[PDB]
C-alpha cells in the first residue's frame, strides 16, 4: 500500500513503523525501565532544589554548564591535525577565498581595459 | 488501569488547596483601588493648519527651489486669466 | 440587557440586523441591476466587432492578378 | 516515555491507534454524518479479529494498521485550538506573570491591595510553616535509594499538604 | 482590492470571535441565519470576486484582461490568467458552501452575538465603499492610456464564462 | 467570551450527553457509577465517551490519562483543572 | 586643545581627595563637565585643518570621534559599579583615576600631528586596558585573553614604529600637512611593497581584519563592562581612524597591492557574520557583530572614494554608539542572572516591562533603521564599493540579511516567549540602568536629526 | 484566434510577420489614394498635456472631451457624447488598422503565391 | 448559574440523513451507531437550511421592485 518510509537525515522516523520495539526482550525493557529511573531522580532532585522557600537565585544546572563549557572551550583541547581534517579546512578556508578573488581580477580586468579604451558610458559618471 | 488511591487521595488534597486557592484569587474589598487625590476638532484643524500655512509662506518664499506645480492645462476653446487674450479655437471637424 | 445563550438550540436573532442584512443585499441587487439596465451593455463591447476586415478584395488596394 | 511505567503496553497501542484514526478521519470527512458511517465502519474493522488469543498476531496486524493508516492520514489534521501546535499554543501567554512576582512592588501599591496581600501572607505563612520538617521527612521516608518513579504519596500520616505542593496549586488561571 | 479584501478580511474575523476564536473552516460549517448581517458581507464579498457584472470588481479585473487579451501576450500567461479565474472562483463558491451553506457543524454553546455599533459601522461603511467607490473611482479620471473598446466575440464573453462554469 | 461556568452545571452536562448516549441507560446511572465494572462497557466505547466529551468541551485530553478517569466525578475534576471553574 | 587636556589632569586628584562616598557624584559631574567643554570645540570650517598650536591639530574627522569619546566617559563611569562598589575604597579610586588615565591618552591619541606621538599614544593607550580587564574579568580565562590581546597588539604594531622612523629619516618630519603638501608618490618596488604591508598590517591588527579576529572575542567574554566598550568602540575606532591618517602616503602601490585585503575582509564579513548566529554566551555575539562591522569599514577605507570616507566615518561612529549600548544590555541581564549564556534566560517581556523597549531599539539601530546613522554609513558604503566593481553588492546585501538575522535572533530568543520560571530571583529595573539607556540613544537619534557633522573630511 | 493556429502550423509566408510589417511597397495599386488631414493642431497638442502614444489621430475629441470633464466637474456624469465620439474615432482608426493588417496580407498571400507558383 | 436544561427525550432521532444513514447502515448489518448527540444540529431552526443558489439570490425582495420603481419613475 504506502512504499514504507524511507528516511533521511531530516524526514524524521515516526514512533509507528520503528520496527525495532515490537522485538520485545528483556534488554530493552531493562533499558527503558533504568532510562525511567534515571529521569525520575533527575526531576526528583530538581523538585527538592526548585520548590524550596529559602532558595533565591537561579537553580544552577551543571548539564547546561557542561554544554557549554564542551561547545565553548573544549574545541581545542583536544585535537589532532590530521589528513581529513586539514583538507576540509584547505578546502573551505583559501578555496573560495580564491574563488572570488579571481572573479575580482576578472572583472577589474574588464573593467581595466574597457576604460581604458575608453568605451565606458561616462558622459556623466560622477559619484564614484 | 485505572486510578490507584495514591493518586485518587493526593489529586483530591490538590482540588481542595486549588479550590482554596482560586476562592482567595477573586479581590473584593468591594473596591479594588484607591487613588492617593468640539474643542478636539477646533484645535486639530485651526493650530496645525496655522502652523503649516505658516510655514508654507514665507520660508517657502526664502528658499527659491521649494514646492513647484506641474503646470496647469490649457486647451484652444480657453482664454488666459493673467493678460486677457484668448487661445484661437480649435480647427474643422470632419468625417465623425 | 444583551443577548443571552441557549444551549444546542437555534440563537435568537433581532430584527434590526436582519433587516439590515436585507437591506443592503437588496442595495447590492438594486445596483447592479439599474447599472446594467441604464448605461452598458457590458457584454458587448458597445460597437459591431467587424468581420475579417471587410472580406472585399478588389478594394483595400490589390493588382489584377 | 511516561511519568508512571517504562512502556504503555499493546493495549494502549491499539487505543491511540483506534483515537487518532477516528480523529484524522474527523479531520478527513466533512457533513459528519456519513463520518458517523464511517466511524462505525471503522469500528467493525477492529471488530474483525478482537477475539485473538496469540500475541504475535496481534502485534503482526497492529503494524500492519500502522501501514494503513499512515497510508490513509490526512495533512492537516483538525487539531484542537487549545492544544499546542493548533491554533493556541498558550494563545494568552503574555498574561501568565507567575506568583514569585506580585511581592516586589512599591509599598503605595501594596497600600493599594492591603486585603488580598494579607491573605498572601498567610498563604505565605501557611507554605513556610511545615515546609522543612514534613515533606523533609516524607521524601526521605517511602522511596528505596532507587525512585524508580516519578510520581509522589500523599500526606496519608496525620496532618498536612502533601508534598511538592506550591508551583501546581500556584499557576495562571489559563485564561488571563 | 483594497477595500474589496479589508471588508473580507474584517468581516471574518467577526465570525472568528463570534466562535471562540477556533478559525477552522471544519467545526464551522453552517452558519447562514446565524445573523446574516455577517453572511451577507461575505456573499457580497465572494461574489464581487470575479466581477458581477458590472460593479467595482467588474471593472479592474474585466479591463486587466482584456487589456492582456489585445496585447503581445507570451502564450502562456494568457492561460494562466484563464485558468486561475477559474480557480479563484471555485475557492471562492467552496469558501462559501463550506462556511455558510452547509449543516451547521460547532461547538454547543453558543456565544453569537452581535450587539454592537462599532461591527455594524465598520461593516457597514465598508459594504458601501464595495458598492459604490469602484464607479467613484472609474468615472473621474484623466485617462493616461488608449483604451483598447475593440474586442471579438468570445473574447470580451470569456471571462465571465470562465467564472461561470 | 467565557459564560459562568459553575460545577455543577458543567457536570449536568456531561451526565447529560452521557445520558443522549444510547446504549446505557438513564436509569441506573449517577455521579458515582463506573465505566468498567457495573455498567460493563468496553474501553474502546469509554474512548469513544472520550471522545464525545473532547468534541463537545473542544479541547483533548493527554494519553497519560486515558485509560484512568471510569467515572464522571473525575471527569469533572479534570475539566475543572483545565478551566478553573469558579469566580 | 591643553584647554580640553589639563582638566582632565586636574580631574585624576579629585578621585583621591574626595573622601567616601563623594567619589561617584563628583567624577560624574565633572566628567560631564568636561562634555559640555568638549562640545564646545566644534568650529572647524571650510579650506583648512584646526590647528591647536604647534603641537596638535584637527581634522573634521578626529572631532566627532573625540566628542564621542569624552561623552562615552561618563557613561562608562556610571555603568562601571555593582560588581564593584562593595570593593574596597583604595581600589575603588584606582580603577576610578586608571579610566581617567585612559581616557586622557585616547584623547592625546586622536589629538596628534606627528605620527609618532600618535604611536607612542597608542601604545599608551593600549596599556590601562590590559590592567582593567585582567584584574576585573571576572571570569576562569581574563589571563588568556589580556595575554593574546597585549601580544597580538604589539607583535602586530611594532614594524609600524621601523616604518614611521623611516619616513621620518628620509623625507622631513611628521606634520600632517607636511607629510601631505610634500608627499612624491613612491612607485612599486618590493620595499615599497614591506613598508605598506608593515604600516596598513599594523592597523589590520588593531581593526581587527579576518585572519586576526580572534584576538577580540575573549578579551570582551572575558572583561568588565568598562574595559569591554572602551575597548570595542575607541580601540577599534582608533584603530580606523588611525588608518584614515596614514593611508595619505602610498597611492599608485596600494592599487596593485591591496587586493587581497579587501578579499580577506569581505569573505571574513560573510563567515562572521555566519558565525554569530548560532553561538551561546551572549556577549560575544555583538563582538563578533563588531568584527563584521569593522570588516565593512576596511573594505571601505582600502577603498578611495570620499563616498566611501563619508560612510566610513558614519559607520564608526554610529557602531560604537550601538555597540556600547548592547554591551551595556548584556552587562544588565548578566548582573539579574549569572549565566552569560543565551538559551537559559528566556521570558524577559512580562517582566522588566521598558527594558524590552530599549532591547528592541538597540537591536533596530543594529538592524540599520533606515534614517538611523547606521545605515547612512552601510549605504554609502555598498554605494563607493559598487562604483569599485559590479559584483560585490551580493556580499554586501549578503552580510545585510545575515546581519538582519542574527541581531533580530538575539532579540527574539532571550527576550521572547516565556519565563523558566525556575529563576525567581530577579528584581525590576533601576533608575541607573534606564537612565544610561537614556544617555545611549538620545545622541543617536539627535544625530539622525542633524548628520551633516558626523560626515567626514570630504564632506 | 485561427490566425494563430494558422502561424503555427501552416506555412511561415502568408502569415505575415509582427511588428516588421511595412514589407511591400506603398501606393502598389492605390495610385493617388492619400490625404491624411491630421487637423489635431500640434502646437495646441503641445499645449494641452497630452501623454506619449495619445499624440496621435482622433486627439482632438480627447481634447473637447477633456475640456467638458474640465469644466462639468459637479456633473459627475454629464460628458459621455463626446467620450463616445472619442471611442467611435479610435474605433474606426482599428478599423483602418485591420483593412491595413489584411492589405499587406492579402497582398503578401495573391501576389508572392501567384509568382512563386506560376514562376 | 442555572441554565434550565432544553433536555433529553425530546429528539427521538428522525432527523431524515441520520434516519437514512442508519437504514444504510442496518441494511449493511451494524444497527448500532452512536446516536442522538446530532439532532439539534439537524432539526429545530435548521432543516431546510437554504441551499447554494438561495443564499446568492437573497436580495431580489426589495430588488426587482426597487428596479421597477427606478424604471418606471
Amino acid at each position: 500500500s504506502f512504499p514504507k518510509y524511507e528516511p533521511s537525515r531530516l524526514a524524521s522516523l515516526p514512533t509507528t513503523l520503528d520496527p525495532a520495539e515490537y522485538d520485545i526482550s528483556s534488554e530493552t525493557r531493562k533499558a527503558q525501565a533504568e532510562r525511567l529511573a534515571i529521569r525520575s531522580r533527575l526531576k526528583r532532585e530538581y523538585q527538592l532544589q526548585y520548590n524550596d522557600p529559602s532558595r533565591r537565585g537561579v537553580v544552577e544546572d551543571p548539564a547546561l554548564i557542561r554544554w557549554t563549557c564542551a561547545r565553548s572551550a573544549n574545541v581545542y583541547p583536544n585535537f589532532r591535525p590530521n589528513t581529513k581534517t586539514s583538507l576540509l579546512g584547505a578546502l573551505f578556508g583559501i578555496g573560495p577565498l580564491i574563488f572570488w578573488y579571481y572573479v575580482f581580477k576578472t572583472d577589474r580586468d574588464r573593467k581595466e581595459k574597457l576604460i581604458q579604451e575608453g568605451k565606458l558610458d561616462r558622459t556623466f559618471n560622477i559619484s564614484y | 488501569s485505572g486510578y490507584t488511591p495514591d493518586e485518587k487521595l493526593r489529586l483530591q488534597q490538590l482540588r481542595e488547596l486549588r479550590r482554596r486557592w482560586l476562592k482567595d484569587q477573586e479581590l473584593s474589598p468591594r473596591e479594588p483601588v484607591l487613588p492617593p487625590r468640539s474643542i478636539f476638532a477646533f484645535t486639530h484643524v485651526l493650530i496645525p493648519v496655522w502652523i503649516i500655512h505658516y510655514y508654507l509662506k514665507y520660508h517657502v518664499t526664502t528658499k527659491p527651489y521649494t514646492i513647484v506645480e506641474k503646470k496647469p492645462r490649457i486647451f484652444p476653446g480657453d482664454t488666459i486669466l493673467e493678460t486677457g487674450e484668448v487661445i484661437p479655437p480649435m480647427k474643422e471637424f470632419p468625417d465623425q | 440587557a444583551h443577548i443571552e445563550p441557549r444551549y444546542r438550540q437555534f440563537p435568537q436573532l433581532t430584527r434590526s440586523q436582519v433587516i439590515q442584512a436585507e437591506f443592503f443585499s437588496a442595495t447590492m441587487w438594486f445596483w447592479i441591476l439599474w447599472r446594467f439596465w441604464h448605461d452598458s451593455d457590458a457584454v458587448l463591447g458597445h460597437f459591431p466587432y467587424p468581420d475579417p476586415s471587410q472580406w472585399t478584395d478588389e478594394e483595400l488596394g490589390i493588382p489584377p492578378d | 516515555f511516561l511519568p508512571s511505567a517504562a512502556y504503555l503496553t499493546h493495549q494502549q497501542k491499539v487505543l491511540q491507534l483506534y483515537k487518532r484514526a477516528l480523529r484524522h478521519l474527523e479531520s478527513r470527512c466533512v457533513h459528519r454524518d456519513k463520518y458517523r458511517y464511517f466511524a462505525c465502519l471503522l469500528r467493525a474493522r477492529f471488530d474483525e479479529h478482537k477475539n485473538e488469543k496469540d500475541m504475535v498476531k496481534a502485534t503482526q496486524l497492529l503494524r500492519e494498521a500502522e501501514k494503513e493508516f499512515w497510508h490513509g492520514q490526512h495533512p492537516q489534521p483538525y487539531i484542537f485550538p487549545e492544544s499546542p501546535g493548533g491554533t493556541s499554543y498558550e494563545r494568552y501567554e503574555c498574561y501568565k506573570v507567575p506568583e514569585w512576582c506580585l511581592d516586589d512592588w512599591h509599598p503605595s501599591e501594596k497600600a493599594m491591595y492591603p486585603d488580598y496581600f494579607a491573605k498572601r501572607e498567610q498563604w505565605k505563612k501557611l507554605r513556610r510553616e511545615s515546609w522543612e520538617r514534613e515533606v523533609k521527612q516524607l521524601q526521605e521516608e517511602t522511596p528505596v535509594g532507587g525512585p524508580r518513579t516519578e510520581a509522589l504519596p500523599p500526606a496519608r500520616k496525620q496532618g498536612d499538604l502533601p508534598p511538592l505542593w506550591w508551583h501546581i496549586v500556584t499557576r495562571p488561571r489559563e485564561r488571563p | 482590492h483594497a477595500f474589496f479584501k479589508a471588508m473580507l478580511f474584517m468581516c471574518s474575523g467577526s465570525i472568528i470571535h463570534s466562535l471562540n476564536d477556533e478559525q477552522d473552516i471544519r467545526k464551522m460549517g453552517g452558519l447562514f441565519k446565524a445573523m446574516p448581517f455577517t453572511t451577507t458581507a461575505l456573499i457580497i464579498g465572494s461574489l464581487a470576486l470575479t466581477g458581477m457584472p458590472f460593479l467595482t470588481g467588474f471593472y479592474s479585473k474585466d479591463l486587466i484582461i482584456e487589456s492582456a487579451n489585445t496585447s503581445y501576450t507570451n502564450a502562456w500567461a494568457l492561460l494562466m490568467t484563464l485558468v486561475a479565474t477559474s480557480f479563484t472562483a471555485i475557492y471562492s463558491t467552496r469558501i462559501i458552501f463550506f462556511a455558510l451553506l452547509g449543516q451547521p457543524r460547532f461547538p454547543t454553546l453558543i456565544n453569537i452575538n452581535e450587539n454592537n455599533p462599532f461591527l455594524i459601522n465598520s461593516i457597514k461603511r465598508l459594504l458601501i465603499g464595495s458598492l459604490f467607490a469602484g464607479f467613484i473611482i472609474s468615472n473621474n479620471i484623466p485617462p493616461m492610456t488608449i483604451p483598447q473598446m475593440t474586442m471579438p466575440h468570445y473574447l470580451k464573453m470569456t471571462a465571465l464564462t470562465v467564472t461561470i462554469l | 467570551d467565557a459564560p459562568p461556568l459553575t460545577l455543577e452545571g458543567i457536570k449536568d452536562r456531561v451526565l447529560y450527553v452521557l445520558k443522549l448516549y444510547d446504549k446505557i441507560d438513564p436509569e441506573k446511572l449517577s455521579v458515582n457509577s463506573h465505566f468498567m465494572k457495573d455498567l460493563g462497557l468496553d474501553s474502546l466505547d469509554q474512548v469513544e465517551i472520550i471522545m464525545a466529551m473532547e468534541d463537545e468541551f473542544g479541547f483533548e485530553i493527554p494519553d497519560i490519562d486515558a485509560e484512568k478517569l471510569m467515572c464522571p466525578q473525575e471527569i469533572v475534576d479534570y475539566i475543572a483543572d483545565k478551566k478553573d471553574v469558579y469566580e | 586643545m591643553l584647554k580640553y587636556i589639563i582638566p582632565t589632569m586636574m580631574l585624576m586628584p579629585l578621585t583621591w581627595l574626595s573622601k567616601n562616598s563623594m567619589i561617584w557624584i563628583n567624577t560624574t559631574l565633572h566628567s560631564l563637565l568636561i562634555s559640555l567643554t568638549s562640545l564646545l570645540l566644534l568650529n572647524q570650517f571650510g579650506d583648512n585643518s584646526l590647528n591647536f598650536s604647534l603641537t596638535f591639530f584637527s581634522d573634521s574627522l578626529s572631532t566627532p570621534l573625540l566628542i564621542l569619546t569624552m561623552w562615552l566617559l561618563p557613561l562608562m563611569l556610571m555603568a562601571s559599579q555593582h560588581h564593584l562598589s562593595k570593593e574596597n575604597l583604595a581600589r575603588k579610586k584606582l580603577f576610578i583615576s586608571m579610566l581617567i588615565l585612559l581616557q586622557l591618552f585616547l584623547i592625546m591619541t586622536f589629538t596628534a600631528t606627528e605620527l609618532i606621538f600618535f604611536y607612542i599614544m597608542f601604545e599608551a593607550t593600549l596599556v590601562p586596558t590590559l590592567i582593567i580587564i585582567t584584574r576585573w574579568g571576572n571570569q576562569t580565562e581574563r589571563l588568556n585573553a589580556g595575554l593574546y590581546f597585549l601580544f597580538y597588539t604589539l607583535a602586530g604594531s611594532l614594524p609600524l614604529l621601523v616604518a614611521l622612523i623611516y619616513i621620518q629619516n628620509t623625507m622631513g618630519s611628521l606634520n600632517f600637512l607636511i607629510l601631505q603638501y610634500w608627499v612624491q608618490p613612491m612607485p612599486n618596488s618590493w620595499s615599497n611593497t614591506f613598508m605598506w604591508l608593515a604600516c596598513m598590517m599594523a592597523f589590520m591588527v588593531k581593526m581587527p581584519l579576518y585572519g586576526l579576529h580572534l584576538w577580540l572575542p575573549k578579551a570582551h567574554v572575558e572583561a568588565p563592562i568598562a574595559g569591554s566598550m572602551v575597548l570595542a568602540a575607541i580601540l577599534l575606532k582608533l584603530g580606523g581612524y588611525g588608518m584614515m591618517r596614514i593611508t595619505l602616503l602610498l597611492n599608485p602601490i596600494t592599487d596593485f597591492m591591496a587586493y587581497p585585503f579587501i578579499m580577506l575582509s569581505l569573505w571574513g564579513m560573510i563567515m562572521t557574520s555566519s558565525i554569530c548566529l548560532r553561538q551561546t554566551d551572549l556577549k560575544s555575539l555583538i563582538a563578533y557583530s563588531s568584527v563584521s562591522h569593522m570588516a565593512l569599514v576596511i573594505v571601505a577605507i582600502l577603498i578611495q572614494t570620499p563616498w566611501s570616507y563619508m560612510g566610513a566615518t558614519a559607520l564608526m561612529i554610529a557602531h560604537g554608539l550601538t555597540s556600547s549600548m548592547l554591551f551595556c544590555l548584556a552587562n544588565s541581564n548578566y548582573e539579574r542572572v549569572h549565566s552569560r549564556t543565551m538559551i537559559l534566560a528566556r521570558g524577559l517581556q512580562t517582566l522588566l516591562p521598558l527594558m524590552a523597549a530599549w532591547w528592541l531599539l538597540a537591536s533596530l539601530t543594529n538592524l540599520a533603521l533606515p534614517p538611523s546613522i547606521n545605515l547612512i554609513g552601510e549605504l554609502f558604503v555598498v554605494m563607493s564599493t559598487f562604483s569599485w566593481s559590479n559584483i560585490t553588492i551580493i556580499l554586501m546585501g549578503l552580510n545585510m540579511v545575515i546581519t538582519a538575522l542574527y541581531s533580530l535572533y538575539m532579540l527574539i530568543t532571550t527576550q521572547r516567549g516565556k519565563h523558566t520560571h525556575h529563576i525567581n530571583n530577579i528584581l525590576p529595573s533601576f533608575t541607573r540602568e534606564n537612565a544610561l539607556m537614556s544617555l545611549h540613544m538620545l545622541p543617536l537619534l539627535l544625530l539622525s536629526l542633524n548628520p551633516k557633522i558626523i560626515l567626514g573630511p570630504l564632506y | 484566434g485561427a490566425h494563430l493556429a494558422r502561424r503555427y502550423l501552416g506555412d511561415a509566408s502568408v502569415e505575415p510577420e509582427p511588428l516588421r510589417m511595412p514589407t511591400f511597397p506603398p501606393d502598389y495599386g492605390f495610385p493617388e489614394r492619400k490625404e491624411r488631414e491630421m487637423v489635431a493642431t500640434q502646437q495646441e497638442m503641445n499645449d494641452a498635456q497630452l501623454v506619449l502614444q495619445q499624440r496621435d489621430y482622433c486627439a482632438h475629441y480627447l481634447i473637447r472631451f477633456l475640456k467638458c470633464k474640465r469644466d462639468s466637474f459637479p456633473n459627475f456624469l454629464a460628458c459621455k457624447h463626446e467620450q463616445h465620439d472619442w471611442d467611435y474615432c479610435e474605433h474606426l482608426d482599428y478599423v483602418k488598422r485591420m483593412k491595413e493588417f489584411e492589405r499587406e496580407r492579402r497582398l503578401l498571400q495573391r501576389k508572392k503565391r501567384r509568382e512563386q507558383r506560376e514562376a | 448559574s442555572k441554565m434550565e436544561l432544553p433536555d433529553y427525550k425530546q429528539w427521538k432521532i428522525e432527523g431524515t440523513p441520520l434516519e437514512t444513514v442508519q437504514e444504510k447502515l442496518a441494511a449493511r448489518g451494524l444497527r448500532d451507531p452512536w446516536g442522538r448527540n446530532e439532532a439539534w444540529r439537524y432539526m429545530g431552526g435548521f432543516a431546510n437550511n437554504v441551499s447554494f443558489v438561495g443564499a446568492l439570490l437573497k436580495g431580489f425582495k426589495w430588488g426587482f421592485a426597487a428596479f421597477v420603481v427606478a424604471v418606471g419613475a
